[PDB]
């Protein structure tokens, strides 16, 4: 909707660190003595109302660089936005292309793509898919923003939040559906019992042959108190260009950024865990043809289910 | 008192009619997403990859605005239940646009036409709508209390008006609300905004809309008759009408040219006020029972349960 | 040119005068601003660029549809559910506004001027129809005759008091206000474009929503043929002594028929919805047209 | 599954107008003079465990015509017994493909596809997807067995099989999801109010520009009796060549064919009807890019809900 896409925007932080990270890789890619021969091609994919095109317009001039940019974006209702704003300001610098990414037949090969295809998970919204799809139209030598991005976890206790994803059920579907799927949520009542650990990297463009974006990741996490798990909490980190990077890790939380939220992935039964004992999680990234979805279960000390198999609760949409 | 809004087919700048509306003491617009004529192909080449946007930026707002003030309506050229096949597929993926858009600036309510008895793929197209995504958007099938054929003037040579008491067929627009809602199997999303004419129908028809979710009364500036002073009024049959709508406490939307020309465009809204004033005022049941109107409640059992 | 400094894309309208003076229409039904103009080209190729123009002035609504009143004067179909009338100056450079009445509850979508001079007859999305008095500057009478939106009106060329309608209800009303009941419906798909034959009086043509062309007499037995794949916005007749149709559609493409509505010229010039068609009075082999593509193409139709 | 493809094959009749359609085409593409120079290009398009490679095999010899086939099919379950058939009896003539018709590039075009991808209602299987995708590598003057399918409709009171139809109510889901979904069942206790009507048809190749198969048909049923619509019986005919056809209509239906049982919409509430009342019922045809379903609606006498909109209770999968 506009206003998601509006709150989206009322996040400077983000996009500052978008325009710097755009700022560098055009000086890194042009040299001094080719600033008025060389024009960078910049593809923004998912460009919603263009808060990146604008970006991308500051990144330029404060650089001094010539760009060419795209604003691909599949919401056609957002496209709206696109071009009475490229009517009005932008002008033919500017090329909207109303499409998916995935389909679009590229004029031209792009020196920079830019996305923002990043949720609380890092890869929830598919941003592997999307990117691996667009990337036949990116030169051989061409960069990607974001270039890597990694998902963390956490074991956490929290009475609350248990009792709070309990009562999210629903008529007319599996009666522990809602304990099957991942939610956004500012933590606060809770107790973080282990120390975050990376789950799931991608990096952009992706020169793996036969790329596959499913995954398995086993994490152990050494408890020091008594406690009782009822979830894991998840963060992730994204690497723009090179030191400019974007985080919602506790430990190294952008500051004053407030576009992501954690976020939750509960189980089924509460886990009891005695000090000294170490929280055994596994996580699988999943995928068909038409979704994409996560499995988890904990292992140690004591086994739980496997949760969301086959994404029966929770699937993300290609 | 009166809760009020201003229909207009005719929008030139989205931010000067407001102003305007809003000045003359209305609380909301209804007012087009696309421009009225502006016809959209989405099958044959070349029309459907026609350049540029297709209609207003939604940033010409604020998000409280389009969330408080304005009102979608569906372009009158869409027409989903046509016969020709062309302009049936055409009007489906216009119809999705424009309820789409109308989810995405995240109006309030939308307004869409009964105009004709076969709304079946008009309800189908809705429904489908109404089960993709989540929204609390309203949706005000517009109406008529008299359909547009029996209110005609009998000025045709060779096809006279009417004269016979048709007790079932004066009550043909019920009906066209009764198949649409049954269609769409009775959604709390769909709701009646009942378009009152010039010539009010016999007492049955009106009763018939008795117990039916009206949340508009939409009232031409046609059917205001003038005062010795020169300034807006009703009749009084109009005025018992709108005495029993202001119990059920619908919002009037006012639609159609200035035809007093001499005053302001507030007087008509000025005339509703002056109604909303002079009314019997709420006894001292209707004084309590002002809350708990159609709030279903479990009956009370004192012997099984300790109040 | 004194005049407005950018025109909109979607160009409604276009009919030449007497000399051959290219009078232009033009709504913008995108973006911001949803407003009309009116211009003026002395010279015909020179269109559609401002920097050229004779006249030019901005409307407050968009124009829907307009026609030649004589040589000075512009009538114009406003969204605002308003009939306008302009005039042009003596030097014909400027466009003051003559009179603007919002009469029509709705959007008026069709205007056509009577035999007189004096009057027009305008049709609205709004049921009503309206006869017009140019002189006074009133509305004589307001008929309810349809049931639906009024699509097109059509002035008979040599009669005051008779012109012809058509609805989305389904029905050709052809009128003579001199009848107590002035309306008569003359005996499948949706009437959208009306045109009287220019040499006989009994005789008119009308475009369907379905595409097909054709061929009423006012005593009864019609003649048609499939000549567009989508509607027929508009029929005009060349100023030939046997005149020749030409018909544009929603199919972005214009065709010119004879009398036996047969196909003799082609031309799928435009990329958008053709609006309206011209015949060059100087040249009666020209014909010009204009579409929302913002296109003002000049046919050499072979005759 | 095997047995599955087993009572298919245990229908003779099928098979005979298939060889019998492939037979007559084979004569009518290959003239007499150019019988050992044209070898015509066949491509069994679901090819199953092979009974129309074989019925393809029979059909040019009987004609004495040269062919070359393509065995296409996506169940490698099923490739397994092509392959092993393949090597023992077939040869090189036939050319067994382990894919998608709507993926695999060709390459050779047919001048003769054959495919067997009609289910009860003809297009419930998404034959016209399969076969639209499939178009690309027919030759331009190429044939498709079959040509063309229809399916029809009649009205049908049955106290019994709505009786049925309102027992098959199953926990986490919609209490009437059981209504809003088609059935295959042999109609036995029943009452045929009005005669079959047809609803859709489908030709292939399919040579009508922006090819669209949704689809939306309003039929009316005169009725002559007082009785009670419980649901819609649904049949279905096709053409494989000219004269050789198949049908489950019952009053064209094929003599001793039994590989197609009647399909049953329901309807949630049954609906009286008077004698000389007429029924209309309204179908839809709608798809996605991921799913393809049916939507139904009773418009006379009295107005019904519409039936699996947005295609809730009951999809077809692509
Ligand atoms: N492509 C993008 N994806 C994403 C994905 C996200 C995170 N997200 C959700 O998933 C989500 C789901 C919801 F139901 C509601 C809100 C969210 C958010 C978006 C905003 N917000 C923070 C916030 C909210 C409210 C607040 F008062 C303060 C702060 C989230 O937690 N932000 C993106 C930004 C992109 F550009
Ligand atoms: N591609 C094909 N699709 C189709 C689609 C069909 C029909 N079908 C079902 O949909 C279906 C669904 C079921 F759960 C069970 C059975 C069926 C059948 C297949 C067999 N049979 C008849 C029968 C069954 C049992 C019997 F003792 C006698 C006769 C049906 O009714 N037959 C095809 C053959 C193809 F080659
Ligand atoms: C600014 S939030 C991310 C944006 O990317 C867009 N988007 C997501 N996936 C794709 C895709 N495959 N192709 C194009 N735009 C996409 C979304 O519609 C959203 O506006
Ligand atoms: C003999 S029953 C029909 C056969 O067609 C096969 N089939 C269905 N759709 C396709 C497709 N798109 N590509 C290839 N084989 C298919 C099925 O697996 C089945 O064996």
């Amino acid at each position: 909707e506009s206003q998601t896409y509006e709150v989206f925007e009322k996040d400077p932080i983000k996009y500052s660190q978008y325009q710097q990270a755009i700022y560098k890789c055009l000086l890194d890619r042009v040299p001094e003595e080719e600033k008025d021969t060389n024009v960078q091609v910049l593809m923004v994919l998912g460009a919603g109302r263009g808060p990146l095109v604008n970006a991308s317009l500051r990144a330029a001039k404060q650089a001094d660089r010539r760009i060419k940019l795209y604003a691909v974006e599949k919401n056609p209702n957002a496209v709206v936005t696109l071009e009475n704003w490229q009517f009005e300001e932008w002008g033919s610098q500017v090329t909207v292309v109303s499409s998916d990414m995935r389909e679009w037949v590229a004029p031209e090969k792009a020196d920079i793509i830019v996305s923002e295809l990043l949720g609380s998970f890092a890869d929830n919204e598919l941003s592997p898919e999307c990117l691996d799809g667009a990337q036949h139209f990116l030169k051989d030598d061409g960069v990607s923003i974001p270039g890597e991005y990694t998902s963390f976890l956490a074991p956490i206790s929290s009475s609350k939040l248990y009792n709070e994803v309990r009562a999210c059920r629903e008529k007319d579907r599996d009666p522990e559906a809602q304990f099957e799927m991942p939610y956004v949520v500012r933590l606060h009542n809770f107790h973080q019992l282990s120390a975050p650990q990376p789950c799931f990297t991608f990096s952009h463009p992706n020169r793996d042959p036969m790329i596959d974006n499913n995954r398995y990741c086993t994490l152990e996490f050494p408890v020091e108190v008594n406690t009782v798990l009822h979830g894991f909490a998840g963060y992730f980190e994204t690497v723009l260009y090179q030191d400019i990077t974007l985080s919602i890790r506790p430990e190294t939380h952008s500051p004053g950024m407030f576009s992501w939220f954690p976020i939750l992935f509960p189980i089924k039964q509460p886990i009891t865990v005695r000090e000294g004992q170490t929280i055994c999680v596994r996580f699988w990234r999943c995928s068909n043809s038409k979704k994409v979805w996560y499995e988890w279960a904990v292992t140690a000390p004591v086994c739980s289910a496997i949760h969301n198999p086959t994404g029966r609760s929770y699937t993300i949409g290609l | 008192r009166v809760s009020s809004g201003r229909d207009l087919n005719c929008v030139p700048e989205i931010a000067d009619t407001l102003g305007a509306v809003a000045k003359q003491g209305f609380d909301f617009l209804c007012m087009p997403v696309f421009h009225p004529r502006f016809k959209r192909e989405f099958i044959q080449e070349p029309a459907k990859n026609r350049p540029g946007p297709q209609t207003r930026s939604d940033l010409l707002l604020s998000g409280r605005d389009w969330n408080t003030l304005i009102v979608g309506k569906l372009s009158p050229w869409i027409r989903p239940d046509s016969k020709v096949e062309k302009i049936r597929r055409n009007s489906e993926a216009a119809m999705l646009q424009e309820l789409n858009f109308g989810a995405y600036l995240g109006l309030p309510a939308f307004l869409l036409p009964l105009n004709q008895e076969d709304n079946t793929n008009l309800a189908r197209v809705l429904t489908n709508h109404i089960h993709t995504g989540h929204h609390s958007s309203m949706f005000w099938m517009r109406v008529p209390l008299v359909a547009p054929e029996d209110l005609r003037d009998d000025i045709i040579e060779n096809a006279p008006t009417t004269h016979t008491e048709e007790y079932s067929g004066e009550e043909k627009t019920w009906m066209w609300w009764h198949n649409f809602r049954t269609l769409c199997d009775y959604s709390k999303r769909i709701a009646v905004a009942l378009e009152i004419g010039a010539d009010l129908p016999s007492n049955h028809v009106i009763d018939r809309w008795l117990g039916e979710p009206i949340k508009a009364a939409i009232l031409p500036t046609s059917i205001f008759l003038t005062n010795k002073k020169g300034f807006p009024v009703l009749s009084k049959m109009h005025q018992r009408l709108i005495f029993r709508l202001l119990k059920l406490e619908v919002q009037f939307i006012i639609t159609g040219t200035n035809h007093h020309s001499e005053k302001e465009f507030c007087s008509y809204l000025q005339y509703l006020e002056y109604l909303s004033q002079n009314r019997p005022p709420p006894n001292a049941y209707e004084l309590f029972a002002k809350g708990y109107e159609d709030y279903l409640q479990s009956p009370l059992q004192p012997l099984m349960d300790n109040l | 040119p004194n005049a407005p400094a950018c025109m909109e894309r979607q160009l409604e309208a276009a009919r030449y005068r007497s000399d051959g003076a290219l009078l232009l229409g033009a709504s913008s039904l995108s973006g911001r601003c949803w407003a009309g103009s009116l211009w003026l080209f002395k010279d015909p190729c020179a269109a559609p660029n401002e920097g050229f123009c004779s006249a030019g002035v901005q409307t407050e609504a968009g124009v829907a549809d307009l026609t030649w009143v004589g040589e000075r004067g512009i009538l114009v179909a406003s969204d605002s559910g308003a009939v306008e009338l302009w005039e042009l100056d003596e030097n014909e450079t400027l466009i003051v506004s003559k009179f603007c009445k919002y009469e029509h509850d709705d959007i008026v979508s069709t205007v056509s001027v009577l035999s007189s001079g004096t009057q027009a007859v305008s049709g609205s999305k709004d049921i009503c129809i309206k006869v017009w008095d140019l002189a006074q500057q009133v509305v004589l009478s307001s008929y309810r005759a349809h049931a639906a939106q009024v699509t097109c009106v059509a002035a008979s060329p040599h009669k005051d008091s008779v012109f012809l309608s058509c609805s989305e209800d389904n029905r050709i009303l052809l009128w003579d206000t001199r009848c107590p009941k002035p309306a008569s419906q003359i005996g499948g798909y949706l009437p959208t474009s009306l045109a009287w034959h220019p040499q006989q009086s009994e005789v008119f043509v009308f475009g369907d929503e379905n595409g097909t062309v054709s061929l009423v007499d006012t005593k009864s037995c019609v003649l048609s043929s499939a000549v567009h794949s989508q509607c027929v916005t508009g029929l005009v007749f060349s100023p030939h002594s046997v005149p020749f149709l030409a018909s544009l559609s929603e199919d972005c493409s214009l065709a010119v028929l004879d009398s036996s509505l047969s196909e003799l010229f082609r031309s799928q010039a435009h990329r958008d919805f053709v609006r309206d068609a011209t015949w060059s009075p100087l040249n009666h082999s020209l014909l010009t047209t204009v579409g929302w593509d913002h296109q003002v193409v000049h046919h050499v139709v072979p005759t």
